[PDB]
């Protein structure tokens, strides 16, 4: 998850620990998996 | 592996053009919600210390490396070391507030206090750096407020990191061809 | 009649960096929503992959001039993410906060002169053990690759991963001058009517580059 | 032999707000029995807008007099729970315990002239970062509603919330003077022999207004 | 449940943490749901 | 509330040699591929076992020589790992780690003469509670066994173990001179023209060899 | 496994406690099994 390790699920709630999240109504990776490879070249042997 | 220069499209070339395999990466410890999560050591204001994050020097780790997002979000988490009892006052409280022990006060406990604070501030993610002047930073943009009779220690460790458009990182800049520090040795 | 345990020596300092969470205090918080926002990343290496940035060379500038002289050696630099040349690029600003790294390093380089100058280029990477080429003829015999400009202003090169162990330090050490890990040098085969005109560079991570064991080491 | 543990350090202050629960010390008492009492509240909020309270104009009064004169403004203020006009309404009340809040503010207006007295008032919003309205041909360029008295005395009108930011803060800064949450401003269109009548007011909760984050800041 | 926050079930039996309450033989959320909304008025476009 | 505990006197002192493992603090690495490497040795009794080593006998030799006298005695030592002539042995070295052992020595006996010269050998075990044999003619009464030299040149012949106790302790003590394992003599019943030819001796751990209890005894 | 003893399964995780190793694509134990043993030769009672 992050820099956290322990296998035993945690004593407090979880409300009680972090902030909680509110959905309403990640990119870099994209951006490097979109990259161009190889050649532009017709490769000769 | 030629390609049109001006594009701004990105262009990876694997060693296998000229032969060659490329080999398995891991990449682990340069994850963002990893690398964050460590304690960063702030230099105090002797009583009342806002806890902001912008606090932290920007040379050091965590530093330097909350510094290349533009916009952030974590969770925070300080352990301080002090006299008397902690008092932490949430984001946008009257600083007469640091006074009233009924805000989250903590009693004194050898050696440290630590204890973990939720994201308080009143904008979705918080900000490096701000265009509304062109230090110098809105206030609003904070986890809080700490006071103690002396506050000596204080320790800032983000959980939880999210952080969004990368800003330059910059190296210290060496004069000789290499930069000839004296690495750990048997 | 308790449950008895042993508090145990040893154990349970405070250490900086321990994967354990501490104890909440204030609860019950709901954050203001932000999903779908733009522009996230999540590990810095896919920043530092989709993103090349420029290097350094002499009187501080990210292009090389072509020559009109006998000499061919465009620039020549130790492979080292604490080189002078990389010390800009995010890359190696990057790589200051890790002790050893692993894989391929991308080089993009960019031909930026008029529509009738033209040239060929080569870059060489010599393996440690030996002195570096001063002469295309000679560095020929390395894993060189060449090009030349054309209606594509743009070449990319990786930088090959040989070491004899599997990753290798970030920094220099202040005693070993040598260079343990070998040259890249940059040539000029040829130029026509490009006397004056420059090869801008940069430099960025490959798909198997990778960086490891964090460190701050003051690193300013 | 026993099961050994680490005793850790920085955990376990006693800390003010904590979620734990304390060790018993005396046990199996019975209350007496208190179902179905009247009255409960299990919300302040729920309290806040059922009950709606009254505002506090000059003179120390919760009304507001007609004005038979070239000026039409009845009264102008900043949209603060934090505000002078404010200071008496329960809403403002229990506003200072908590550092920020959202939503919408309701406010009643309650005309109390004699059956042959008449009036329009009208109800501007100005959003910060331009001056307020002095006149009622100005604000109409605002989030205005307009009414007029009739065989239904009264009229509620919600305070929309609109900010840059989720929340906003519950209290002023001694900084800050220019307003950051904009003013409401209560008009007077016209008015029909109805000089010296009085259009009392009255605060509450919208559906959607919401405090966060209590705070004790002395707050007497 | 109020500002109680731990996954593990408590301790101590229930009778010795609290004290027992006793049924025998709520209103302002009421009140405030049945708030009337809207309109009296005969709405135009 | 929380759940009570009796931290309990006369545990968790650190212990040297205690099972429990240490608190992590630094995470997430991952070692160099290090699979199908050569030469792996899981238990040091495998490597005392597979390996023989040679003993050491007067004037600093490995090997006992032949002789042309009335006297028949080669050699002949207590039979104990803590012996002069084990001094050398791999498992000698090893056992002074392990205060008591158990189990069967192997001793292996190459001749190295020229192919004319012969040789018939014996080595019997002479057992605790009785001065050792000066002779081949009284030895015969021990556990003995006898060889010659031929187109096979070693020969191997186990120590057999016997003590009244379970195990016999690796060291020898101070106090102690009368030699509480018994002894091993090495004789030569006859040679022809070998007169100083050389038996050289090695020795090794058996099937059932075994070490136990280890104990730092400085053991330089 | 070694010179550990514990019956209870380790709090943290593993990857936190130990370095986590990596297959890519034992030999004196072989070699101490393979010991010609016996006789060469020709046993008599």
């Amino acid at each position: 998850s992050g820099n956290t390790g322990s296998i035993i699920n945690n004593y407090y709630m979880q409300q009680y620990q972090n902030s909680m999240d509110t959905q309403l109504g990640d990119w870099f990776s994209k951006l490097a998996s979109s990259a161009f490879s190889g050649l532009f070249g017709a490769l000769l042997a | 592996t030629t390609s049109a220069g001006e594009s701004a499209d990105p262009v990876t070339a694997t060693v296998e053009n000229y032969g060659g395999e490329t080999q398995v990466q891991r990449r682990q410890h340069t994850d963002v919600s990893f690398i964050l999560d460590r304690f960063v050591k702030v230099t105090p204001k002797d009583q009342i210390n806002v806890l902001d994050l912008m606090q932290t020097p920007a040379h050091t780790l965590v530093g330097a490396l909350l510094r290349t997002a533009t916009y952030y979000f974590a969770d925070l988490e300080v352990a301080v070391k002090h006299e008397g009892n902690l008092t932490w006052v949430p984001n946008g409280a009257p600083e007469a507030a640091l006074d009233n022990t009924t805000n989250p006060t903590a009693y004194h406990k050898a050696p440290l206090t630590r204890l973990a604070l939720p994201y308080t501030a009143p904008h979705r993610v918080l900000a490096t750096v701000y265009n509304g002047e062109s230090r110098a930073l809105p206030t609003s943009f904070n986890y809080g407020a700490i006071k103690a009779t002396r506050v000596t220690e204080l320790l800032y460790r983000m959980k939880r990191a999210e952080t969004y458009c990368p800003r330059p990182l910059l190296a210290i800049h060496p004069d000789q061809a290499r930069h000839k520090q004296k690495i750990v040795a048997p | 009649g308790i449950f008895p345990v042993a508090c145990s020596d040893g154990y349970g300092g405070l250490v900086t960096t321990d994967p354990k969470t501490a104890d909440p205090a204030y609860g019950k918080v709901f954050n203001p929503p932000r999903n779908m926002l733009p522009g996230r990343f999540t590990n810095f290496l896919d920043v530092a992959e989709a993103c090349p940035t420029f290097l350094h060379f002499e009187g501080d500038v990210p292009y090389v001039t072509t020559k009109t002289d006998s000499d061919r050696v465009l620039a020549q630099f130790d492979l080292s993410l604490a080189a002078k040349h990389m010390s800009n690029t995010f890359l190696a600003g990057l790589a200051q906060y890790y002790t050893q790294y692993s894989g391929t390093i991308n080089l993009h380089f960019m031909f930026t002169g008029p529509t009738d100058a033209k040239a060929r280029y080569m870059i060489a990477y010599a393996p440690p053990g030996m002195e570096p080429p001063k002469t295309p003829e000679a560095a020929a015999h390395c894993i060189h690759a060449e090009w030349d400009t054309g209606l594509n202003s743009k070449f990319t090169f990786s930088i090959p991963y040989l070491s004899a162990a599997d990753y290798t330090y970030t920094a220099s050490d202040v005693a070993e001058t040598t260079n343990v890990q070998g040259w890249v040098c940059l040539f000029q085969i040829t130029h026509g009517k490009a006397d004056g005109d420059a090869l801008v560079v940069l430099a960025s991570a490959g798909k198997d580059f990778e960086l490891r064991l964090p460190v701050d080491a003051r690193t300013q």
